[PDB]
Formats: structure tokens, C-alpha cells, sequence
């Protein structure tokens, strides 16, 4: 009955979805040909549908404008898993233009995307939500996601549509129109998303440099950690828990205001396989690494801000007595701080089933793990760093001739500026105490 | 009274044996998987050299 | 003859009741299939207090299970005694509340409250004489409270002169689990004060202190805790299905212990628990049985009897004992503690004895006591509730679901005067 | 798996033995013409990767009660007159205030 | 009937708890399991005086053991007689005092007095008529001197009229084993003189003197030291647990032993000691018992009776012995040593007898005696303390914890008026 | 539940870190792989699989000496994240190791000790080891003390110091390194022992019958001192001592926290055959200035207080028999306001002899800690030479070039000047 739909936007979305679906297949014991080994249970039903021949088909749509990223999926090992109408391919890419991906290029395949969305909703008997995986950097993942969220909000009333996103790093960037793309998605992630997770590239880079003992990691090693985080999110759906949560459950328990739905996600432990021979791994020892400011997976320091809400999801041999003991320990110290109008700011869930190791991965076989999702006041600095850069670029009216050309008006940048400034002032007015 | 005493003693002994079995199982499994990791590192180095 | 209907609400209630039926079916000698395997006929005489007759020499419990999750009860039926339930009684919703008191009271509650009510009305009128209903629930969740309170108000109106016994799991500050936990518990006592006959205040943090110091378990899982809660549930209604020299059922205790209609929250405690290392060193007689009952550490709530004034005390004994040793040991505690006990109600003692002890035990007792320290819990919930509501936090998930902004204020005021009339009666 | 890792005996055979898995990518010699996506799903799972103990959700077991319909009362209306006295011989209703099983009295005739 | 709850304070209190509960179990026939294996019914008639009844035909000692450091707690419970005591009675803190009186009385002892008195009051009210309490503690340690005053001062106000026994392990000039030991001794005797009915004085230099010239052991370990002090402490509470011709209780001794409430420091001694090679050369006869005892070599503390005066001495005897032979040997010591006793109290000896002897012996004797050479110990404690304070030694360990320096000078003035009051009763 | 953290600073600290932990592993029976074939829980921490990690943090500013630990025999026993290396060293400079270079890893170690102090359910106190001669052993160790003071208020921080020798020196600015750390260890050290290298040099010459010893044979001897100090925590005894015990029973004033450390007997296996050792015949060797481990003679001074640690089959009768004979000698002196200056401790288990070591298997031992006034004798030799060097204004061009003010030299000499005066006023009898 419980069923969520994955929508992977862009090349980053396709790589993230490939990692996540390989992880899900190896977790649920399903061959890449599509079917389970029939020589000997609804854990697969959370994401897979049953055909007439006994084959499993994932409930995902891989949409990207570039032709070149989808043919690798059609040629590789998992060519048999996906029905070929799920893989939606455009004709030209947006060329990192929000205007092109909103007004000209993305309006050709939107009918096909909504037809496949209608087909999967017809297959679903009652859906827990959609999960849309994207990044703020590219033109597809900005603009096509921007009107896709609007189409899903019009066609679907109150169904939960999580927006998992990759934020542009404050120092390392592979684009010049990157702030132009990123700021014009702020209206999209404000009211067309029921919840909006983001991760930062530079922080995951730092953690993969230090903790995992990898001299030269890459996008596969980042997508492994992203898939582990999303797997620890969805294990509450898929497997029985001593104390269980749901998507609606933690979105209600974490989102304090209709404008404030931007959590920060970290994972613990992220350790090396040789050091797992060295370290003790208990729940009280891994709950510290979630709130260490070094291991936070966003390049923003939570010590500058005040914590509002915390969400904790534990996997493995985890006991509520030790969980509450660790919470009682971490509440006392002054370095961890809480707002005055939220004394009991925690939400806790436990699942028996541990995370599952991957072939070719970098982590170790871990018995007790935790994923943490906090709603903080530390994102003001991380968005102010992009604010100053975007205004600095838009100072001399640079990179505007195209966006004027395809059809967005000139004042929409000022509209985005006023929305962003109002949202930062909402952060300030929340951050003031009494 | 002797029924109560003997039942308490047998439950305590059963718990102790279960914990000892868990610890020994953990030792053996960790040793095996570390040996497998060493073999896999040797394999990847061989492939890199061949390329 | 005197019949009790069992209700279970939410995921908390299902785990409370699942261990409870495992306790008493084994007490009555009932196999997991359901047939009777007993050694004495005194077990067989009173089974119809909770059980309903079936064919083939089988008995089925008179219970329903209420939870707003579609797949939550598959864990219940997969248990060792899970198949004993009639499949015609399982009632559940389609979309979860999300620990929202509004969802279980306004949005998702209305479609399901009718389907539950005709089930409990069908199996109530078939009985001989309905002594009361019994409900287990938690005050920290949307389904356990919101669907629980929506049932309770309709039970009182449909059955005006009956007994309605509830079990309330009050949220605790140090074992707090939910961000919107004070919002649920403040509006739940509002419906728990005005249409409820009886209510016990079991608390999660006090369950942990019993395992921490007295019982000394290394791994206090939720299964072991529900064994302790069901033992309090087993001891209070042991006179209803077993003969005793001095009998005391639920109707007698509710009359004597409730002097005013808004005072129906009590604090339980249990006595025989010991560690297995210290079991052989402990003396199991009557005077050392009430020694551990009075202990402030052995209380099942988050309040201190040394701070508070006892209103009325009761001890339901389970085992074979003489009457004067029960009388003289209980009287000495009232005389020696001349300060805590109230002065205008002399001889606060309620006594209850049944001859049949539990299996694996020869002496036991259970505690119920009305205390003036109950204002400690309610005021502590009050100050956390008014912290959230002052800056208007977490309201759009409740205001947009059907209520106004003024239901919290009248619920706070009906909680503000509740602790005040506890203060003047103290 | 049972050769090295002892199991809880509720796992399926697909987790007891990885040899049933065959759709995974086999290993060739590496070459110059390689795609960085071929890291994903590159290799079949060995014995040290499948979990020992597996806990499903069996949702059809509740779906079979969910799909039929929820239990309802449609004119199953009967009311039985019941008494407070224990004896099967006597049925004293609150409305009918009269004693049953009449007394066989020697002296006074017919009450 | 009459019940006394045992109290133990400090690390020194633990191994004397282990040694005393061993010997009292041997004389009453208790196995390490806990049950009864005896051959005479007289051992079973009076058992609740120190044991606590329990289900299963077993008796748990009615003792409380207080320590601030958990290191020796495992050593007590893992001994040959370590599984008899109930685990709830073992109570310990998490941070030790560390040979400091100030830690155990103001800052760290305060958080544990609530928990230990919760244990004490629960088992105190179980008895019908509790006869009193019995404490053994060391002044050379921080917990025995710091907590030991805090428990005793609190129990005096909680139970205003009750018998209390204390055993005080005082420092020695030769066998000094702590630099700050005079600071511990001074700040507690003021508490020990206002809040104590009865005491004894035990010093470790005295025990080494006994084992050298009388017992002839080359290596007197603390196990043999605890053997002697337990036999003294078992030897006074005999009439509680066995009847006799003339039975005397701790209240009956005390009313005939204390003339004024500040005069409670009493001196013990033990008669039976000898050697195995001289065992055949010794005759157990009641003149020999009063001969070997009255030698000043066998005193149990740091004193000498030739420099002082006997106010009153108490007699407790063991063995089926005639009353006239008890009577005549006690009148002759009053006749002969005419200068040592006081003049204004005639008949300065009180006597008690018991029927049965302890195991392995047929006759024995023990005295409790009030001497004025106890102020010689008080002058020796005072003189090292008063000299140490002019140079302001270790005051940062004391003043910075909350107290003032005026608490020391009132402790000095109280003990200086104690020894002055001691001197006036001498002449 | 007793447990203590080892901290070691510098090339001296890492070499004594390995030698101390080589003694610890054989004492508790631990193979180099980290697994056995509750005594160890004081200095180790058990893994779910059963591995025991030494619970220390090694700090250094050269990678040349840590790497031998990462390559040697015990390369799998030590945790990879515990041995922390800098990138460039101060090279015998206090100011470089204090204000400029040491702050790069002041944030790394204060996060690494938190991972081990969060494991401290109850912690007796830290042990820190350093050497005054080096740059990191003077500079970074100075800023190590303020952060451990601010983070933890009253936690114990013992230290073994390596104070420069009066005649043989490994450097020229070594007195500059030593004097500028006097103010830091004045107010931020709870207890502070001192041991000098040349005082150990003569001991191995005349006692151990070794023609050419090296720093290995010196590192084994100092590890024998720290073993007998911590033996009471791990191993039960007739009188157990604590870290809080001898801190109070030896230190009279807050400004005076500088004992002297000795060990006896320290004899060869050739001299273990002939000489009978008793309790009295080994406690007298801690009184002789020839066996003293600091180049100063307590005969010129007076004994302030005495702490004794006994190891093995030591009878308490023989403890009190020797003390009486000790006190009768007038060659030793006590002050008039410490009439009972003795504090003793007893442990049953004899110490462990190491293969490749030099001392023999012995049943009895003493580790005596006596505070004296004769430290002012050895302090005056260094304080003469610091002003003698500073008279012609040499080497300070580097220290000013690091940024730190010239006046910190003038305040450090005067802080040491009145410290000697305070040590002189105590020695005056009443
Ligand atoms: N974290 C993370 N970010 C990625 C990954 N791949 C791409 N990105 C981000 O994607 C941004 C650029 O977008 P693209 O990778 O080109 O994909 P796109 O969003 O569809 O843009 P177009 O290909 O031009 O349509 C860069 O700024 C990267 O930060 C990835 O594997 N992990
Ligand atoms: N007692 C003792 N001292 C040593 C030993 N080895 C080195 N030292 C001391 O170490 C000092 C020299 O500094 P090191 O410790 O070697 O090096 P460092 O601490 O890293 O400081 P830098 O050399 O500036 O990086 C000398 O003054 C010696 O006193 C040893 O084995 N035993
Ligand atoms: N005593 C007890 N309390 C429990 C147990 N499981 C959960 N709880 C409490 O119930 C609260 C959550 O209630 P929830 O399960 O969401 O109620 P529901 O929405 O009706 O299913 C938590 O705050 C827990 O403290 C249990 O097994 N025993
Ligand atoms: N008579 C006697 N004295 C002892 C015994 N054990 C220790 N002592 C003395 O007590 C002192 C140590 O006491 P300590 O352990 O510090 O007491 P605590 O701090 O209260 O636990 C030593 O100086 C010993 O001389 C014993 O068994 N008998
Ligand atoms: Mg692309
Ligand atoms: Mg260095």
C-alpha cells in the first residue's frame, strides 16, 4: 500500500538515481534482470510494481534534456530493469539557462512527463509522496524542475513532494550563470515544495577527504553517501521498526512554519574500513558525530545559529534506553544550544535493519548507524554568501541578454531578490529571542 | 522458595551464555571480513597495474 | 456476570495489550490456539469476564485494536498469541494522523469513529451485564489520544451510567520523544477530565527508573516494560474473576477513592519486583511487601509522595495471608507518617484480598493512591505548552485543519483551573 | 552464507546463497574505452555482503481485510431481557417487579 | 527483642566488617552459603540481635557499609565471606575524598548522606525494639573521619534517645601514615565528644605491640590485626546473644561507666593471648586471666596507666566460672594498686559473666576501662596540630572549599577545655 | 571505573610514549596485534570485537619521529588518529611553538581529546609528558595548559618534566625555552615532577653496570616510575593510593608543586644475585643523593613531605620498622611544622621485567616522592645563566620576530625571582 515515486532530474539526478537503485536492488535482493531469484514479504512493494510475468519495475522517472546521459542507462547493466518509457529524453539541453529550461526548451516534453506521472499515479492505489532529486546548478535541474513542481502542485492537492537538492558550493563552482540559476529557484522551493532537503558539494568533499581516507574520491563515492542517507530515510517505510516514523510524520514534526522547510542532513558514522577495526561503534558514540560541526554535510557552522528542531533515525542494534541516555547527555552542554520556545526539540526513530554494504563502496560493515536532519538558524550565512556573490555579478547587468531573449522579463530578477530578502528577514525575525 | 531460586539461577546462566556466544560470533565474523578486504585490495592493485 | 470490554488505541496501546493477553491466558491456562489447558477448576469458573464463547471448546478475548496505520497490526497477529483475536474486530484507518491531535479528532477521526462504534456496540449488548469498558492509550500521540478521546466522549453519551476505565501514558520531559508532544497532552486531558470515570497515570520515565535501579535489567526493551504495566492491570481486576475473602471490584474503588468528580487521576505502584541475584536474599512476607509499595522510587509516575499529601490509599493483595497482619502493618504506616496523610478523612485505608496468587509467586500486592502531587505533572506540561503557544509555533498544521486559535486558550484555562483546585484541596 | 555467518533461519534462500544472482555485470579486463558510470552495478554480490537477518513487512495480510470492507451493523437489531439474579430459574427485570419460582407455603393459600 | 544495626565507614571499616561478620558467623554456625549448620540449640535462640531474618532459612547481617571509593568494594564481596551480605547494603560514591576530612564533610559527603540514610532507615524500623547502633570508622582516612561525623551527627537528631557505639581508629606518633592526619583528628573529636554516648580508642601502633611480644608472629598483616579488634568488639555484646549468671547490657555497662557525659573515652584489653609454644605453659585460671590482663603491655591503645588514673573499669567474662573467684581477685587489685584508682568513687569495678566460651577456647576475659592517660593521646594530637597551624599548612585544601579558618580555632578551644576538664578530674 | 589519559609532547614525549606503553602491554599481557591470548580498563578501552586501544594522544611537530611508530612493531595497536603530527617545527624555539606555529594544531588535539574524554564516565586525571628543551615541548605545551584549564576546571593534570641539566646541554636557547615556561607551569600545573637527564646518566653507569647506555635505557627507567604511581589504580593493595591522595598529602602551598622523583632498588641482574634486598635495605636508597634523579642534594635543604610507593611482598610491619630508623638519623632534616611527613602505599603485585631491559626480576621496590627545599639549589644555577645570556641581548631577534612582546622576558625572570624568594621564606623555622 505504501508507495513513493522517484523523479530524477538532470545528469546529477540520473547518477544519483542509478546509485540509489543499485543500492535498492542489492538491499532487496533483486537481480538486475528485473526479477527476484525465484528459489526463495512486501519490502519491494514500496518502490516496485508487479507485472504479469513476475517482473519488478521501479517507480521512477529519469528525465534529463541531454541525450547522452540516458543512452548509458539504456546500454549498461540495468537496461532490463526500466520500462523504456520511464527514461524521458529531450532534444536540446537548456545550456545552463533557467530561461531556456522554463520557457522554450522544457515545454516540448512536459506533456510526456505528465502523462507518465498520470500513469504511475493510476498504478498507485494510495501514495505517500514523490521524491524529486536535482541540483540548483544546471539549467535543466533549475528550470524544468521549476515548472515541474508547479505542474505537480496544480495537478496534486496536498500530496507530499520532497525536493532533494544539491546546493551550489560557496567556493568551488563549475559555472558562471550558477547564481543566476540558483536565485531564480527560490520561488520554486518556497511554495511548490512540501519539504526541501539540500546538501553542499564542498562539505561532502571535505568529509570524503578526511574521514573515509580516500585521497582522490569522485562522484560515485559521493552518490554512495547520498544513497545511504536516502536509504536510511526510507527504511522506516520499507522495514518494521521498534519505533516507526513516516514522511508526513517527520515533515510535520520538523517544519515549524509554512515558509521554513529547509533541513540540513548529516550521517554518522562515516568511517574507514581499517579504522572500524579500531573504533567502538555505539549509539552514544555515533550521536556525537551528527552534531560535530566538522562532520556536518553543509558548509555552514551551526554554532553561529540556534537549533530549532532535530530528527534522528537510527539503524541496527539500537536501544531506546541508550538513545535517551545519549540525548540526556547532549542536552546539558552549552555548546549545543536551543531556542527558548522549543524545549523538547527532538524526534527519534529506530529500525532494526542495518544499512547494507555495496560492491565497490568505501564504507565499512556498520552495525549501528544514524541519520540526522536538523532545522537550524545556521543557513542564513550559507545563503548570504550566495547573496553577496549574485548581487556582485548582477552589478553591471551581466549575462542578461539571453534571458531577455527567450522570454523572461527583466524585473523577475528583482522579484527573486525581494523574495530572497524577505525570506532572510523571516530568518532574522525567527532568530531574535523575546 | 526453592522453585523460585532455581528458576532465577537458570535464567541468569542462560543470559550469560547468550552474551558469550554473541561476542565469539562477532570476533569470528570481523576476522573473516577483514581477510576478504585484504584480498580485494590485492585484486584492485593488480587490475590497475595491468591497465 | 460482570463484563469488561477491552479497547486498545494506537501503537502504544497494541503493545500494552499484546503482552497483557499473554499474561492472563497463561494465568488461566489457555494455549495460543485458544483451547483450555488448566489444572484447577477455579480457573475455568470465571473466564467469561473477558472472553467470549466459540465452538470447539475455544474462547476468544473481547478486545478491539484501534490504530491509524494500515500495516501496524500485522505485528500484533504475528506474535505468539496474536492469532487468538477475532479478525472481525480489527479496526484501522487509511491515512495516518502524523502525531496530530487535530487529525485524530477532526480530519481522519470522523470517517472511522462510526466504524469503531458499531463494533463495540454489537459485542456489548450480547453480554450478560456490562460492568465496564477498559481502554489503553497514550497521551503523546495523535491516534492514541485523538481517536481515543473521540471514542470516549461518545461512549459516555451512548452509555450514560457505566464504568469507563482508561490508562493514560502521560508525556515526560526527560524521555520526551516528540516536538509537538506538549500540544497533544494539553488538549487530551481536556477530554479526559469531563467524560471519564477512571484514569491511571503511567509515565515512561518512571518505567525507566524501575528498570534502572529496582529490576536491574541491562536491556529494558519495550516488551519488558509492558510486562510491568500489565501486572498493574492484572492486579486491579483480580477480584472480578477470582473469589476472595474480602472482595473489591472496580465499582467499589471508584466510589470511595473519588470524593470530587474532577479527581480521577491516580498513581500506580507495584511491589514484588526484585533482581535475580537478590531474589534469594529477599524475604517474601506481608510486612516487607508493603515496604516496597510506599517507596517513592517504586512509583509509576513522575511525582514525589513526600512533596504531596495522600488523599486515599488502597492495596489489592494477591496471595494467601491473614487479615490482622494486613491490618496492623497498614495502620502503622498511617500512624507513623503523621504529616503526609490528610486530616479530614481519617482511616484512609482501602483493603482488597484475593486468595489466588499469580504463577511463580506466593505473595504480591498492587498500589493505587490519589495524591495532591498530581499538580506537578500538569503544571510541568503547562509551562512547556505556553512556551510553544506564545510565539504561535506549529499551528498551521492544526489551525488549517479545522479549529480556531481559541480552543487552546480555553484548554489552557481548563488546565489552569485544574491545578488550582488541586492547590486548594491540598 | 551459513558456512561463515550464522543466521536466524528466517532469511530467504536468495540471502542464504548469492549464487542465484546472475544478472549482475561480470568482470572483464579493464580497457582504455571505459565509462565512469560502469562503477554502479559493476559486480555480483559475494558471500560477505548480504545481511544475515531479514525482517519483511507482510502487507497483504492486512490488505485482505482492508479490501473487503470495514465491519458494519445493518439491522442486526435484537434486545434481550436480562436479570440481575444469578439463577437461571428466576428472571427479574427492572420493569417487572415480581418474584419468580413461587413459594410452596404450607399455611397461607395462594400467596 | 533487642537489636543493634551495624554501621561501617571508610575503607578500614570494610575489612573489619569482613572480619567481624566472619567470626560472629563462626561462633553462631553460619556457612558461606548463609544457612545454619550447628550442633547446639543455644546458638539459635538469640540470632536477631545482629542478623536480619530472610526467607529461605538464611540470615543477612544487619549492616551498612559506607565508602567513597569503589576499589575495595569488590575486594569485600569477592572474599571467602563476601557473598553473605545483601547487595543493596553496599553503597558507594563516585568521587573519593582522598584522605581529606573537608571533602567528606562539606562538599562531597553531602550528596551521599541522603542515599545512605535511606538505606539505614528502611531496615531500622523492621525490628520490634531497636537497641541501638554500632559504628567502626577510621580517623586516618577522609571518608571515615568526614562522612563518619556527618552520619553520626544526623542520626543523633533523628533518634535523640538511643544507644550508640563508636570505634575510633586514632593516629599514632610512630606509625603515622598521613601528613594531614592531625587535621582529620582534631576536627572530629569535637563532633565525637558532643554526639557520642560510648566509644573505644584503637591505635595501630598498639596492635603491632601486641603481636610482637605476646603473639610472636613475624609478619602481622592487617588480617591478624583485624582478628584482635573483632575479638574485643565481639566480647562486649555477649549478653545480648547469650544469657548467663549475671548478664549486663550496653545500657547496663554505660550507666555504671560514664559519670559525666564528656567522659566517654574508654580503654579496652583482651585476656587470652599467648603463643603456641608457650600454650602448654599457660593455665586458664581466673587469677591468670586478671594477671595477664592488668599488665600495661596488653592495652589496646596508645596510653600508659602509670601516668594516669582509673575512674571505672568494666568486666565481661566468658566461661562457666564461680562467682567468688571472680569476687576475690577483683577486691585484691583494689587493695594492692591503691594509688591508681580515684578516691571519691568506691567500688570502681562492674562485673558481668557469660556461660559459654567462644569456639576453640574455654575461658576468656575482656575489660573496658576509663583512664586519664587518654588525654596523653589528646595532648599528642593537639601539639602536632597547634604547631602546624601557625605556618598555615594545607589551608588552601580546607579554606577554599567553603569553610572559614575560625572552625579550626574553635575546635582547638573545645579540645583544650576538654583536656583541662580532664585534668581537674585527675586532681 | 578508574581511568587516566596519557598525553605526551615532543620527540622526548613520543619516545617515552612508546617505552611507557611497551611496559603497559607486557604488564597486562597484550600481544602487539591488540588482542589477548578489568585491570586494563584504566588505560585501555574494549571494542565489541575485543580490541584494546591505548588511550593516549601523541602530539609532535615533526613527521620524522611519529612515522617510526606508524611503521614499527606495534603499528596496528595504536589508533591511526591518535598520533598527531605538525607540518613544520619550532626548532628549539618557545615563541615559534607558542604564538605562530602551535595554533595550527591547537584545534585538532582539542577535538581528539574530546573523543576520549567523552568516553570518560569518571576520569581521575590526565597525565602530560613534555621536555623543556624542545620547541613544541615548551611552546605548544604552554598553550596546552590554558585550554585544559578553561575546558576542564579542577581535573588533575600531573606532569613529568625534562628540566635542563646544569652543565651538559643540548642547545643554547634551551634556558630561554625553560624560563619562559616557568610562568605557565606556575599557575596551570596541578602536580609537577622533575627529572634531569644527567642524573639518570650516572645511575646507569654505576648501578646498572652498562658501559654505553642510550636513551632507550633512560626511557625504561622513567617508565618504571609512572608504573608504580598508577599501580594502585589498576591493582588492589593493602593501602591503595589515588591521584587525589598524594596531591593533597605532599603539596603544602599552591605555589609549591615541584616534588622530586626517585626509584629504588635499581640494580643489575649480576648485582641482584649477591645483594639481599629487604624493605629497609631499599627504602634507604631513596635518601642517598647518589641515587637521586635530580642533580641537587637534599642535605643542603630540608624534607618538606614524603610520599612512599611500595610494590610487591611488602609487609606493613617492615614499613613502620624502617621509618623509625630513618627518623633517628640527623643527616636528614624535617621542618618544625610538618612533624609527621610520611605517606605510604602498598601494592601486592611486583613490577614486570621487559625483554631487552636491564633491571632484573625483583620482588620489592620503592618509588619515593619527597618535596625538598633543595630545588632552589638547582633553580639558582639556571636562573643565573638565563640573565647571563640575556645580559648581552642575544637570540631575542627571533622571539621578537615571531610577534611576542619584549617585556615577556622581563616579567618571566621576575616571576621566577620572587618564586625563589617564596621558596626561601618557607625554609625559615618558627
Ligand atoms: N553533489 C553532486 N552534484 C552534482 C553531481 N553531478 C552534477 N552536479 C551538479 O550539477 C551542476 C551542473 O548541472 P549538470 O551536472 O550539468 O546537470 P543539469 O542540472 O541537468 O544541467 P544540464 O546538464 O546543463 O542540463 C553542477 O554545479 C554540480 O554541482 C553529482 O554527482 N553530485
Ligand atoms: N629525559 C629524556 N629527555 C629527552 C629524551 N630525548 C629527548 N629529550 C629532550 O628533548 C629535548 C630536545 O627536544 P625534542 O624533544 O627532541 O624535540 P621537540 O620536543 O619536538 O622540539 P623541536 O625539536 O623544536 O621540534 C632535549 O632538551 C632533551 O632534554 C629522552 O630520551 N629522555
Ligand atoms: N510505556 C510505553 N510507552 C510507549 C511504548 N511505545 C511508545 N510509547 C510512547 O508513545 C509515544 C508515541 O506514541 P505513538 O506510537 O505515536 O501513538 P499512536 O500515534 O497512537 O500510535 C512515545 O512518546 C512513547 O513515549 C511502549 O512500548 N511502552
Ligand atoms: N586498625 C586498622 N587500621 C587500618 C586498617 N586498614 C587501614 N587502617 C589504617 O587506616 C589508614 C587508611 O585509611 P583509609 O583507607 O584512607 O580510610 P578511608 O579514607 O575512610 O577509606 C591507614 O593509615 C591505616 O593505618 C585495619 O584493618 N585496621
Ligand atoms: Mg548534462
Ligand atoms: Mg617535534
Amino acid at each position: 500500500m505504501r508507495e513513493c515515486i522517484s523523479i530524477h532530474v538532470g545528469q546529477a539526478g540520473v547518477q544519483i538515481g542509478n546509485a540509489c537503485w543499485e543500492l535498492y536492488c542489492l538491499e532487496h535482493g533483486i537481480q538486475p534482470d528485473g526479477q527476484m531469484p525465484s528459489d526463495k514479504d512486501d519490502s519491494f512493494n514500496t518502490f516496485f510494481s508487479e507485472t504479469g510475468a513476475g517482473k519488478h519495475v521501479p517507480r521512477a522517472v529519469f528525465v534529463d534534456l541531454e541525450p547522452t546521459v540516458i543512452d548509458e542507462v539504456r546500454t549498461g547493466t540495468y537496461r532490463q530493469l526500466f520500462h523504456p518509457e520511464q527514461l524521458i529524453t529531450g532534444k536540446e539541453d537548456a545550456a545552463n539557462n533557467y530561461a531556456r529550461g522554463h520557457y522554450t526548451i522544457g515545454k516540448e516534453i512536459i506533456d510526456l512527463v505528465l502523462d507518465r506521472i498520470r500513469k504511475l499515479a493510476d498504478q498507485c492505489t494510495g501514495l505517500q509522496g514523490f521524491l524529486v532529486f536535482h541540483s540548483f546548478g544546471g539549467g535543466t535541474g533549475s528550470g524544468f524542475t521549476s515548472l515541474l513542481m508547479e505542474r505537480l502542485s496544480v495537478d496534486y492537492g496536498k500530496k507530499s513532494k520532497l525536493e532533494f537538492s544539491i546546493y551550489p558550493a560557496p567556493q568551488v563552482s563549475t559555472a558562471v550563470v550558477e547564481p543566476y540559476n540558483s536565485i531564480l529557484t527560490t520561488h520554486t522551493t518556497l511554495e511548490h515544495s512540501d519539504c526541501a532537503f539540500m546538501v553542499d558539494n564542498e562539505a561532502i568533499y571535505d568529509i570524503c577527504r578526511r574521514n573515509l581516507d580516500i585521497e582522490r574520491p569522485t562522484y560515485t563515492n559521493l552518490n554512495r553517501l547520498i544513497g545511504q542517507i536516502v536509504s536510511s530515510i526510507t527504511a522506516s517505510l520499507r522495514f518494521d521498526g521498534a519505533l516507526n516514523v513516516d514522511l508526513t510524520e517527520f515533515q510535520t514534526n520538523l517544519v515549524p512554519y509554512p515558509r521554513i522547510h529547509f533541513p540540513l542532513a548529516t550521517y554518522a558514522p562515516v568511517i574507514s574500513a581499517e579504522k572500524a577495526y579500531h573504533e567502538q561503534l555505539s549509539v552514544a558514540e555515533i550521536t556525537n558525530a551528527c552534531f560535530e560541526p566538522a562532520n556536518q554535510m553543509v558548509k555552514c557552522d551551526p554554532r553561529h545559529g540556534k537549533y530549532m528542531a532535530c530528527c534522528l533515525l537510527y539503524r541496527g542494534d539500537v536501544v531506546p534506553k541508550d538513545v535517551n541516555a545519549a540525548i540526556a547527555t547532549i542536552k546539558t552542554k552549552r555548546t549545543i544550544q536551543f531556542v527558548d520556545w522549543c524545549p523538547t526539540g527532538f524526534k527519534v526513530g529506530i529500525n532494526y535493519q542495518p544499512p547494507t554494504v555495496v560492491p565497490g563502496g568505501d564504507l565499512a560493515k556498520v552495525q549501528r548507524a544514524v541519520c540526522m536532519l536538523s532545522n537550524t538558524t545556521a543557513i542564513a550565512e550559507a545563503w548570504a554568501r550566495l547573496d553577496h556573490k549574485f548581487d556582485l555579478m548582477y552589478a553591471k547587468r551581466a549575462f542578461v541578454h539571453w534571458y531577455v531573449g527567450e522570454g523572461m522579463e527583466e524585473g523577475e530578477f528583482s522579484e527573486a531578490r525581494e523574495d530572497m530578502a524577505a525570506l532572510e528577514k523571516d530568518y532574522e525575525e525567527v532568530g531574535v529571542d523575546s | 522458595n526453592m522453585k523460585l531460586v532455581q528458576r532465577a539461577l537458570q535464567d541468569l546462566q542462560e543470559e550469560a551464555d547468550k552474551k558469550k556466544q554473541k561476542r565469539e560470533d562477532m570476533i569470528r565474523e570481523q576476522k573473516i571480513y577483514h581477510k576478504y578486504l585484504a584480498q580485494r585490495r590485492e585484486e584492485e592493485k593488480a587490475q590497475e597495474k595491468e591497465f | 456476570m460482570r463484563e469488561i470490554v477491552h479497547l486498545q488505541a494506537g501503537q502504544c496501546g497494541n503493545q500494552i495489550g499484546a503482552k497483557f493477553w499473554e499474561v492472563i491466558s497463561d494465568e488461566h491456562g489457555i494455549d495460543p490456539t485458544g483451547t483450555y489447558h488448566g489444572d484447577s477448576d477455579l480457573q475455568l469458573e470465571r473466564i467469561n469476564v473477558y472472553y467470549n464463547e466459540a465452538t470447539g471448546g475455544k474462547y476468544v478475548p473481547r478486545a478491539v485494536l484501534v490504530d491509524l496505520e494500515p500495516g501496524t497490526m500485522d505485528s500484533v497477529r504475528s506474535g505468539p498469541f496474536g492469532q487468538i483475536f477475532r479478525p472481525d474486530n480489527f479496526v484501522f484507518g487509511q491515512s495516518g494522523a502524523g502525531n496530530n491531535w487535530a487529525k485524530g479528532h477532526y480530519t481522519e477521526g470522523a470517517e472511522l469513529v462510526d466504524s469503531v462504534l458499531d463494533v463495540v456496540r454489537k459485542e456489548a449488548e450480547s453480554c450478560d451485564c456490562l460492568q465496564g469498558f477498559q481502554l489503553t492509550h497514550s497521551l503523546g500521540g495523535g491516534t492514541g489520544s485523538g481517536m481515543g478521546t473521540l471514542l470516549i466522549s461518545k461512549i459516555r453519551e451512548e452509555y450514560p451510567d457505566r464504568i469507563m476505565n482508561t490508562f493514560s501514558v502521560v508525556p515526560s520531559p526527560k524521555v520526551s520523544d516528540t516536538v509537538v508532544e506538549p500540544y497533544n497532552a494539553t488538549l487530551s486531558v481536556h477530554q479526559l477530565v469531563e467524560n471519564t470515570d477512571e484514569t491511571y497515570c503511567i509515565d515512561n520515565e518512571a518505567l525507566y527508573d524501575i528498570c534502572f535501579r529496582t529490576l536491574k535489567l541491562t536491556t529494558p526493551t519495550y516488551g519488558d516494560l509492558n510486562h510491568l504495566v500489565s501486572a498493574t492491570m492484572s492486579g486491579v481486576t483480580t477480584c472480578l474473576r477470582f473469589p476472595g475473602q474480602l472482595n473489591a471490584d472496580l465499582r467499589k474503588l471508584a466510589v470511595n477513592m473519588v470524593p470530587f468528580p474532577r479527581l480521577h487521576f491516580f498513581m500506580p505502584g507495584f511491589a514484588p519486583l526484585t533482581s535475580r541475584g537478590s531474589q534469594q536474599y529477599r524475604a517474601l512476607t506481608v510486612p516487607e511487601l508493603t515496604q516496597q509499595m510506599f517507596d517513592a522510587k517504586n512509583m509509576m509516575a513522575a511525582c514525589d509522595p513526600r512533596h504531596g499529601r495522600y488523599l486515599t490509599v488502597a492495596a489489592v493483595f494477591r496471595g494467601r495471608m491473614s487479615m490482622k497482619e494486613v491490618d496492623e502493618q497498614m495502620l502503622n504506616v498511617q500512624n507513623k507518617n503523621s504529616s503526609y496523610f490528610v486530616e479530614w478523612i481519617p482511616n484512609n485505608v482501602k483493603t482488597a484480598v484475593c486468595d489466588i496468587p499469580p504463577r511463580g509467586l506466593k505473595m504480591s500486592a498492587t498500589f493505587i493512591g490519589n495524591s495532591t502531587a498530581i499538580q506537578e505533572l500538569f503544571k510541568r506540561i503547562s509551562e512547556q505548552f505556553t512556551a510553544m503557544f506564545r510565539r504561535k509555533a506549529f499551528l498551521h498544521w492544526y489551525t488549517g485543519e479545522g479549529m480556531d486559535e481559541m480552543e487552546f486558550t480555553e484548554a489552557e484555562s481548563n488546565m489552569n483551573d485544574l491545578v488550582s483546585e488541586y492547590q486548594q484541596y491540598q | 552464507t551459513s558456512d561463515y555467518y550464522r543466521v536466524s533461519a528466517d532469511l530467504p534462500g536468495r540471502f542464504n546463497n548469492p549464487g542465484w544472482f546472475r544478472g549482475y555485470r561480470t568482470q572483464k579486463a579493464v580497457s582504455v574505452y571505459r565509462t565512469s558510470n560502469q562503477a554502479y552495478g559493476s559486480r555480483a554480490p559475494t558471500v560477505h555482503e548480504m545481511p544475515k537477518v531479514f525482517y519483511p513487512n507482510s502487507n497483504k495480510f492486512s490488505q485482505q481485510l482492508a479490501a473487503g470492507g470495514m465491519f458494519r451493523n445493518n439491522t442486526l437489531n435484537v434486545y434481550l431481557e436480562k436479570s440481575i439474579v444469578t439463577g437461571p430459574d428466576n428472571c427479574i427485570t427492572s420493569c417487572d417487579r415480581l418474584n419468580f419460582h413461587p413459594s410452596y407455603n404450607i399455611n397461607r393459600p395462594s400467596i
